[PDB]
């Protein structure tokens, strides 16, 4: 009866800057059991992206980053979304370049 | 400076499918430099750094062959214990195992590890006296006697030892560029008003090695983490980390707050401010 | 290198 939910953290490699090359990253971790899905959004649609090989914490929670090679612009949005167990619905998170 | 190697091992009951999925990795310190998966279209081991191709193909080989065996025994540990805990074939459950060795820096065994979860939960550990177990209930207690009657403990003694100690070291050698840095964090205080009277100062510290680090924040040798946001440690996608610290603050206070960084690549702490541009 | 598995040492 262990379900722990993911935690994500949307984010690029390197400080991001127009015309730039650079990679985006969606980590996400603490959850149990390990079936997920791991979409990385540019405007809404599924891009290309890899996955780290499934590992996991201390207390036995999984963790994954999904990465793609991108150059971020003025104009796209990117964001990250999950599918598990524990959510009712997907959750989407937005990329916030201004953190 | 103390060093480690471990294994990770997740192994996943799929009904309905012929096998379960079963995954390794291993990792130096904070660096993953192997992996299996048993769902590659061939599966083998395959390095994760570059410096793991110094290792021929016997080592690829032999990694390969106790992958493959090691999921054909994670296969029937699954359905023994959904028989301890009556738990149907038609649904799925996870055991997990951790294991390794650290060493200190004068090179010898400063203690070995070998645990297994199920479901999420601990279920069976090898002792620090790596000759005695402790189970979590009933089920594992099934499964510390099959362990004590089998002798296991002594062989993954004499494999902790040994080899475990042998081959990290042989690993610190070969990859010594990328596993014996302690690369500091660049740190800086960013500042996001959300109006005219409070504004977050988030302190970031980015392409750190190895992955310990400590972000404070204090007002006057006054220590703020009840009203700070910590994120948990991110990797950077390239073999370092990072992590950041916010608090909220009031517009015109920002340069009552600093930001405490530690980290094992830092001569000494840094202290650090908002600072105009 | 890892350990190697044993089905006579079993869970």
């Amino acid at each position: 009866a262990i379900q722990r939910p993911p935690k994500i953290q949307v984010y690029s490699r390197h400080p991001p800057e127009d015309g730039k090359p650079n990679y985006l990253n969606c980590y996400v971790y603490g959850f149990h059991p390990p079936q997920i899905e791991i979409d990385l959004l540019k405007n809404g649609e599924k891009i290309k992206s890899e996955q780290s090989d499934l590992s996991f914490s201390k207390d036995w929670s999984f963790y994954l980053l999904s990465h793609a090679e991108f150059t971020p612009n003025s104009k796209d949005q990117y964001s990250c979304r999950v599918k598990h167990v524990t959510l009712e619905q997907p959750r989407i998170v937005k990329w916030d370049r201004d953190l | 400076g103390s060093h480690s190697l471990r294994y990770f091992h997740t192994a996943v009951s799929r009904p309905g499918l012929r096998e379960p999925l079963f995954i390794t990795v291993g990792y130096v310190d904070d660096t993953q430099f192997v992996r299996f998966d048993s769902d590659a279209r061939d599966p083998r081991t395959e390095p994760r750094q570059p410096w793991m191709e110094k290792e021929g193909p016997e080592y690829w080989d032999r990694e390969t062959q106790i992958s493959k065996e090691n999921a054909l025994w994670y296969r029937e540990a699954l359905n023994n214990l959904r028989g301890y805990y009556n738990q149907s074939e038609a649904g799925s459950h996870t055991l997990q195992e951790m294991y390794g060795c650290d060493v200190g820096s004068d090179g010898r065994l400063r203690r070995g590890y070998e645990q297994y979860g199920y479901d999420g939960r601990d279920y069976l550990a090898l002792n620090e006296d790596l000759r005695s177990w402790t189970a979590a209930d009933t089920a594992a207690q099934i499964s510390k006697r099959k362990m004590e009657a089998a002798g296991a403990a002594e062989r993954f003694r004499n494999y902790l030892e040994g080899t475990c100690v042998e081959w990290l070291r042989r690993y610190l050698e070969n990859g010594k560029d990328t596993l014996l840095r302690a690369d500091p964090p660049k740190a800086h205080v960013t500042r996001h008003p959300s109006s005219e009277h409070e504004v977050t100062l988030r302190c970031w510290a980015l392409g750190f090695y190895p992955e310990e680090i400590s972000l404070t924040w204090q007002r006057n040798g006054e220590d703020q983490t009840q009203d700070m946001e910590l994120v948990e440690t991110r990797p950077s996608g390239d073999g370092n980390f990072q992590k950041w610290a916010a608090l909220v603050v009031p517009s015109g206070e920002e340069q009552r707050y600093t930001c405490r960084v530690q980290h094992e690549g830092l001569q000494e702490p840094l202290t650090l401010r908002w600072e105009p541009g | 290198v890892g350990y190697p598995k044993v089905k006579e040492e079993m869970l």
